[PDB]
DNA sequence: TTGTCTTCAACTGCTTTCGCGATGCATGCATGCATGCATGC
RNA sequence: CGCGA
């Protein structure tokens, strides 16, 4: 009837090969519409990577749904479409108020972008108890619940145990369940399962 | 995406036809007496901001002064973007354009 | 119509009301003496009009209409349709006093929202098309000769008052400094100071010394990243470059209302001018006020 | 008004329409049932017109939006109308299209 | 002696909680005499 | 000038706020809000 | 008589485009008087 | 400018789906999480979104009452006179909704 | 020019409401300065050079159990003309409730004072 | 007792499990109560509950179990239990923060707000950071802003600042990431003190807090500023980032002399030092577009700088400084023509700056000058005694007293001749401001005691 | 906090978005760390652990 | 029957700029003089 | 509907 669903991710990421889990990182080509301190008008792509993009890096996003690992490709949109793409002077509508500029930027966005059900390796920094933490590239913190862990598999004093008894240790073949963007970081949670 | 990236093509077709070619520029070569004032304030504002200052300042502590002295040097580096009723505009740079 | 939505004639209806914010119905409060805002009155009305038809109706829906006397109904089911007038009225009200039935035929109506916007004013001319503003000053005009006539006497009094924060730069602060130091109570002075992140910090309490402080603490970087491209705003005592925009109410013309470069005038509490002007601003010096904006 | 907060996004046009029920529901902070104002010890009234779900109120923070007085913008809430009434300003409109 | 009778100028002093009138007439409104205190004035 | 109320909203105090009839509310190092 | 127009304007469901100063003064955006006509656009080496 | 400084000006969150200055509000946050604002009448009931797949972790805000809301997430900062809210607030009484067309789409 | 201040604390009162506050300062601790303009009663000195917000009365309240003060709200700085003690009808028992004031206030021939 | 708490909380867990979470609470209020009230929660209940939620901690996670989590992180003085309650804590704590690493932010609130304690109750903040840091990268930037959002103000006790600062200096070391904004930090407040002494000269007050902190610096300074760090160490980039922090920050300030001895004093450490930073100074004060206000200032601090010091190959001075004159007389070429020219003497205030420089660089000459053949290097009577006639007169526009100062000792020691033209300057004899300008040298005897002392190798006393 | 300032007013994805090889994320992160050489300070750490993964 | 311009005539909106500036009626405490009730010797 | 051009 109503279709609010219009927001969804319909890129999926594809189980790699040679291995098998998915890449997670992506590109996307994104518009942005940002502002331009007065000092870095002689130096616009500098100031907007120091005034915009630069806090971006290795944060959340909504838009893109994932961490920001970068960008690739800043372009300014020159105002004037009438000048070639070569110009080395571009132009920047002022705000009518205040003397900060305003425009839009082309960039690529290099993003890591885990979704539901994708299959992650990462070591294991601590096995608890109560689950088992892990590092993603060595960045993204992810965790692996108790009820997620097949109950088969035991913990000791300590270290996990798995049903064949040893311990686990290191790089680990998980598969997704929910990524937790509302703290201030993300949290990856994965389940054997 | 698909469709903001409808609405970006979009933004070019009708904003490439708002636009008014140098040849084809035809309003006045004159600097209007309020396109003077608002280049000043808005240089000014820039220049009060810390924004780049092409001409020495010789003991001008005032930024509106400033933009008067770069003025008269036509080193101000802004356009103006004259609208014409319908919506295409012009835009002349402010070198280009004769003051008073 | 892009969007295809439908006409519906639930328009007309006026269901539910909307209840503006706590803080546009603020009691009112004459002198000490406090009132509760009229338009929660007209509220009132409604909300107690509501609950007695929602309880009564009520009441007539759980009688049975068996145990219902024919008779029952002409006391009740005749009994809503009277407060339904009340109900539809008691809108009215809320919105044109025009269109409410008379209270005691005088008492005066209490004003409707359709009575803030309109008559005379009702809003938006007054505080639409015109304002109260700030950084303003009215005073009495005294004829100076010896000013230009582009200029304007400015008494110490609003030199000390009126204040137009400067952007922290280069060129301005060996000024600003001692514009700073100066002290509100010295003109040429300085009142406040807007740090990058927006707070201010008012100069008034201080003394010289730990002043002198802010003063030379002025010009510095901040760690604050979002703050980075940004520079404190002091707000100076306006002085002699500055210039005023002067008004004589009423404005006949545009020629009414002038710029003026200021030159502060020692010694005395009235705007000044120079003669040239009063043929423009048509003023006698005779009790002549005159609205300085700055 | 300071320089140094610019305002990016601005207002191209205004729409004339008016708020369906449906959505007065769906975008009311609260319902207010109760023709009460105060309490003796002054408290706002839950549903009372002064509800601090309208906003904060005197020191009272806001229900709603939780922010004190000062940062709280206030919000607007419904009274539900046992009766659908006849829109004062139209209704001429109303009554010609009848 | 901090006050005046309103009326009969007779001089008196008050205490707390007292019946604000003349002692002597009863006139309920009272003056408050000035005092042997420093004040400064510029002759100009 | 107090009233010591509503400490200060600035983490280096909390110093004591005044009201002025201005409203900016002053606390004593000189922070006004 | 600000409902009569106001109704009559809500009737349409008129698009108010922000033209006319007091239009433009009500929003609170700049005006078209003349210090408000032409824009300015900075410049910038790439 | 000098009107508009003399007489009222702020700037305020709009939404730029709902088109309205009075829907929006803040929202009252985890632990862990800063507050944001969101559009009251683009956001939704959380329990609509599990009905009918998985919702963003995001999306979801939550009231003063804690009342998990999905959706109404788009606003901006627009400055405008102070009035024009009360005015809205006036309509709005009224049922008189205004929409306000804001750029950048 | 003389402006004659009237100051009731007991206006709030409800003719009955038992009495809230007493011209005076209270045993509490108060600020000790407003000794300079406010006599021992709580009333300013006769003739006492005034500027805004100087003290122009002390009454101290039960409820609060504080010394409170009145203050001079005028900008242009006035003497102390009058002070007049106004007892109430009703067969005394009624301590002082209120107390009306003359402000002398200098005006000499300013620039812009019409002749 | 304690199988009844155990299944208490058990069945308290199932409450929450069936949404109830009424003992949840229950529990939650227990623990929230503080440290002060008896019936807080006994350390072996908390240990049993402990281990209890640490056993299945997913079990706690919802918009339920979260009071509940509040008050165990909220939990008073944690750090004060006993070591298996502490110990049990912070093995709860790694592994809350590692199910969901939402409750660290303000688990680090926590820690960052207790770095106004010493170091000792410090230790275990500053261990659970150390780790997590590594292992939750993303953290190193909230934190940092829960450093800038903790800080003590100004007004507030030294017990904080001088215990903060240090706890920072702790952090320090075991996160080289952040590394700066720490600096940054600190170097402001330092600075915002050091500005509220000068012109009072709570006096007593910040002048202990400020000397608290300083020696408190400059020891683990001169602690982490070692040769050996000037190689495999970092305090290259650390000697690099306090330098940008003493050009962007501390240059800019006005007269300011209370931590620019920061520098002066590391400087000292090692030739290096002075070397890499002798070299900014210089770089600093000829840039072209630079203000000459700072210019001149620049002059002022590198100007200052030298004859105060002590650790600094001599011959190392000498030859930019002789180039300043060789600049000096590329100077005077352009210039003398310009001098009879529309315009005043003031036009060439950055002369006279290296001018005000010059003749603080007389007093080195004083102490050591006269080559093994006794003649000035570089030919100075002659050079200087044309340049003093020149057009500039550079003996009229200079300090009050360095000039007086350069006027005896430089005759004494048979250098130039001035007192003859000294009195040609009083005879003939923007404005105002131009004066303070260079008569503020920002290196002086200290007011203070402790650093004075440590300084005191590195002064030269002017008896 | 969040302003026009430090923040964009609005973000669109222009395309669908494109996966990576790990060489062109190597090259990225090689590059793009490489160009970056102070909030970039502290997240560059995280990368150089993250193509220390690769 | 019936069409409609015809006519008079019931409703209804605004107005040169700014500052200086509720009535009546029942309830109960208040006052004063005279019996009763409680403390003390 | 009082005071000022
Ligand atoms: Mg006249
Ligand atoms: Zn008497
Ligand atoms: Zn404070
Ligand atoms: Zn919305």
């Amino acid at each position: 009837a109503r279709f609010i669903k219009k927001h969804k991710k319909q890129v999926t990421n594809p189980i790699d090969e040679k291995n098998g889990t998915s890449n997670c990182i992506v590109r996307v080509p994104i518009a942005l519409y940002v502002s331009l301190a007065p000092m870095y008008l002689e130096n616009p792509l500098q100031g907007v990577m120091k005034q915009h993009l630069n806090p971006l890096v290795m944060k959340y996003n909504n838009k893109v749904g994932g961490v920001v690992l970068g960008y690739e490709g800043l372009k300014i949109l020159d105002a004037d479409p009438l000048s070639k793409e070569d110009t080395s002077e571009k132009l920047i509508k002022i705000t009518p108020d205040t003397p900060f500029g305003f425009t839009w930027c082309h960039v690529n966005l290099y993003v890591w972008q885990p979704q539901v059900g994708d299959v992650l390796e990462g070591y294991i920094f601590i096995q608890s108890a109560s689950h088992i933490g892990l590092l993603i590239h060595d960045a993204f913190n992810a965790s692996i619940k108790k009820n997620n862990i097949p109950v088969d598999w035991t913990f000791v004093h300590g270290h996990w145990v798995d049903s064949n008894g040893e311990p686990i240790d290191g790089k680990l073949r998980f598969t997704v369940r929910n990524v937790h963007t509302t703290g201030r970081v993300v949290s990856v949670d994965g389940t054997l399962i | 995406p698909e469709d903001f990236q409808q609405h970006e093509q979009i933004r070019r077709k009708t904003l490439k036809e708002k636009a008014i070619p140098k040849d084809q520029r035809a309003t006045t070569p004159y600097m209007t007496k309020y396109e003077r004032a608002r280049i000043l304030g808005t240089r000014a504002l820039q220049i009060s901001m810390n924004a780049p200052v092409f001409v020495d300042l010789e003991g001008e502590t005032d930024p509106l002064r400033i933009a008067m002295k770069e003025l008269a040097e036509k080193k101000i580096p802004l356009v103006i973007r004259r609208y014409l009723p319908d919506g295409s505009f012009e835009d002349w740079s402010v070198e280009e354009l004769i003051v008073d | 119509n892009l969007s295809r939505k439908l006409v519906k004639a639930d328009s007309f209806f006026m269901d539910v009301l909307v209840v503006p914010p706590t803080r546009f119905r603020l009691p009112s409060k004459l002198g000490e003496e406090v009132h509760e805002n009229s338009q929660n009155q007209l509220l009132s009305k409604v909300l107690t009009t509501s609950l007695l038809i929602r309880d009564l109706n009520d009441d007539l829906s759980k009688l049975q209409k068996d145990k219902v006397s024919l008779e029952d109904r002409r006391v009740i089911f005749s009994r809503l349709m009277n407060a339904f007038v009340t109900i539809q009225n008691d809108v009215n009200a809320f919105i044109d006093s025009t269109k409410a039935q008379g209270r005691t035929s005088g008492k005066v109506p209490i004003p409707g929202v359709k009575q803030a916007l309109e008559k005379k004013e009702g809003l938006f001319r007054k505080h639409m098309m015109g304002k109260r503003v700030n950084y303003a000053a009215r005073s009495v005009i005294s004829p100076d000769p010896n000013i230009e006539t582009n200029e304007i006497g400015v008494p110490p009094v609003f030199a000390v008052k009126l204040t137009y924060p400067e952007p922290v730069t280069a060129y301005n602060i060996a000024e600003l400094r001692q514009a700073v130091i100066n002290g509100p109570d010295k003109w040429p002075g300085a009142t406040q100071i807007q740090n990058e992140d927006g707070s201010l910090v008012s100069l008034i309490g201080m003394s010289v010394e730990q002043r002198k402080a802010l003063a030379n603490q002025l010009l510095t970087p901040s760690s604050n990243v979002s703050t980075h491209t940004l520079n404190k705003k002091v707000y100076r005592h306006i002085k002699n470059r500055d210039v005023v925009l002067m008004n004589r109410q009423p404005t006949l013309h545009k020629a009414s209302m002038m710029g003026h470069k200021v030159r502060v005038l020692p010694n005395e509490k009235t705007l000044r001018l120079h003669y040239a002007n009063t043929g423009a601003y048509n003023a006698d010096f005779d009790g002549d006020e005159m609205n300085m904006h700055f | 008004m300071d320089i140094s907060k610019p305002v990016g996004s601005e207002i191209t046009s205004v729409d004339f329409g008016i708020l369906t029920a449906k959505e007065i529901r769906n975008l009311s902070a609260k319902q207010i049932t109760n023709p009460t104002v105060l309490d003796n010890l002054g408290h706002p009234v839950s549903g009372g017109l002064y509800d601090l779900a309208l906003g904060a109120f005197l020191r009272n923070l806001c229900s709603t939006c939780g922010l004190d007085e000062k940062f709280c913008p206030g919000h607007q809430g419904h009274i539900e109308l046992p009766v659908p009434c006849y829109n004062p300003l139209f209704f001429n409109q109303l009554y010609i299209y009848l | 002696l901090k006050y005046i009778c309103a009326e009969c100028s007779s001089k008196l002093s008050l205490s707390r909680t007292d019946a604000v009138r003349c002692k002597d007439c009863g006139h309920r409104i009272l003056l408050k005499a000035r005092t042997k205190r420093l004040v400064q004035f510029e002759a100009r | 000038t107090f009233i010591r109320g509503p400490i200060c909203g600035t983490d280096n105090c909390p110093s004591r706020l005044w009201r002025i009839i201005d409203g900016r509310r002053t606390c004593q190092y000189g922070h006004v809000m | 008589t600000t409902c009569q127009f106001l109704t009559k304007a809500v009737l349409d469901n008129e698009r108010e485009q922000l033209d006319s100063p007091s239009a433009r003064i009500v929003v609170g955006k700049l005006n078209n008087v003349g210090t408000g006509s032409f824009d300015v656009l900075a410049k910038v080496p790439n | 400018d000098r009107l508009l400084n003399s007489s009222d000006y702020t700037q305020a969150s709009v939404c730029r789906e709902c088109g309205s200055i009075l829907t929006t509000q803040q929202s009252v946050p985890r632990i862990g999480s800063i507050s944001t604002v969101c559009c009251r009448r683009c956001s939704m009931r959380f329990e609509d979104a599990k009905k009918l797949i998985f919702i963003d972790d995001s999306q979801i805000w939550e009231d003063g009452q804690g009342n998990k809301f999905v959706g109404g997430n788009e606003t901006t900062t627009v400055a405008i006179p102070f009035v024009l809210k009360y005015l809205d607030s006036e309509l709005s009484a009224m049922g008189i909704r205004l929409r306000y067309n804001v750029e950048p789409k | 020019m003389y402006k004659t201040e009237k100051v009731d604390l007991a206006l709030n009162r409800n003719r009955g409401d038992p009495i809230t506050q007493h011209f005076g300062f209270g045993n509490d601790e108060w600020p000790k300065e407003w000794l300079e303009k406010l006599d021992e009663d709580g009333l300013p000195y006769i003739g006492t050079y005034v500027e805004e917000g100087d003290p122009i009365c002390a009454y101290f309240d039960d409820t609060l159990n504080k010394t409170k003060i009145k203050t001079y709200h005028s900008s242009e700085p006035a003497y102390i003309e009058e002070v007049n003690l106004i007892g109430d009808e009703s067969n005394k028992f009624q301590e002082l409730q209120t107390v009306s004031i003359k402000y002398r206030i200098r005006r000499t021939p300013q620039i812009g004072d019409k002749f | 007792s304690a199988a009844m708490y155990s299944r208490f909380v058990k069945s308290a867990l199932d409450d929450l499990d069936k949404n109830d979470s009424t003992q949840i609470g229950i529990i939650a209020n227990q623990v929230a109560l503080p440290s002060k009230n008896p019936e807080r929660i006994n350390d072996k209940n908390l240990n049993i509950l402990l281990d209890i939620l640490s056993s299945n901690i997913n079990r706690i996670e919802s918009s339920r179990g979260t009071f509940l989590i509040q008050s165990i992180i909220n939990f008073e003085k944690w750090w004060e239990l006993p070591p298996h309650t502490l110990s049990k804590y912070i093995y709860f704590i790694k592994i809350l923060c590692s199910s969901i690493p939402k409750w660290w932010q303000d688990v680090s609130m926590i820690l960052v707000s207790c770095f106004i304690l010493p170091i000792k109750q410090t230790v275990c903040h500053h261990d659970m950071l150390k780790y997590f840091l590594r292992m939750i990268p993303s953290s190193m930037g909230f934190i940092d802003t829960y450093l800038a959002k903790f800080f003590p103000n100004k007004n507030d006790t030294r017990r904080k600042l001088v215990n903060y600062t240090s706890n920072l200096l702790k952090l320090r070391g075991y996160c080289s990431e952040l590394g700066f904004q720490i600096w940054s930090l600190l170097i402001e407040k330092i600075i915002s003190i050091d500005v509220e002494l000068q012109n009072e000269l709570g006096i007593k007050e910040l002048s202990t807090k400020l000397d608290s902190i300083l020696t408190l610096v400059s020891t683990h300074v001169e602690e982490q500023v070692t040769p050996e760090s000037l190689e495999s160490g970092e305090g290259v980039g650390v000697f690099n980032t306090l330098t940008t922090l003493f050009k962007t920050h501390v240059l800019p300030t006005y007269y300011t002399r209370s931590i620019q001895y920061i520098m002066f004093h590391v400087s000292q450490q090692q030739l290096e030092l002075m070397d890499s930073f002798l070299v900014t100074l210089i770089d600093i004060s000829f840039a072209v577009n630079e203000a000459a206000e700072k210019k001149i200032k620049s002059l002022q601090y590198l100007g200052s700088y030298i004859a105060r010091a002590k650790k600094l190959s001599r011959t190392q001075i000498i030859f930019v400084a002789s180039y300043l004159t060789s600049w000096l007389n590329r100077y005077v070429i352009e210039r003398e023509e310009e001098v009879d020219q529309r315009g005043g003497m003031e036009r060439f205030k950055h002369f006279y700056a290296a001018f005000q420089a010059l003749c603080y660089i007389f007093c080195f000459r004083h102490n050591i000058f006269r080559d093994t053949d006794g003649n000035w290097e570089c030919e100075l009577d002659k050079f200087f005694q044309r340049m003093v006639i020149s057009k500039f007169n550079p003996l009229k526009f200079c300090n009050e007293n360095v000039m007086l100062m350069f006027a005896r000792i430089a005759q004494q020691e048979s250098v130039a001749y001035c007192f003859s033209i000294i009195e040609n300057n009083n005879n003939e004899r923007t404005r105002q401001q131009f004066i303070d300008l260079q008569s503020y040298f920002p290196y002086d005897p200290l007011f203070l005691k402790n650093y004075k002392i440590l300084m005191k190798e590195y002064y030269i006393e002017w008896s | 906090t969040a302003t026009t300032l430090n923040t964009p007013v609005v973000i669109h994805a222009t395309q669908l978005p494109q996966h990576v090889s790990t060489d062109e994320v190597l090259q990225f992160l090689e590059s793009f760390i490489d160009e970056k050489e102070t909030n970039l300070s502290s997240s560059i750490s995280q990368l150089k652990r993250i193509q220390r993964d690769f």
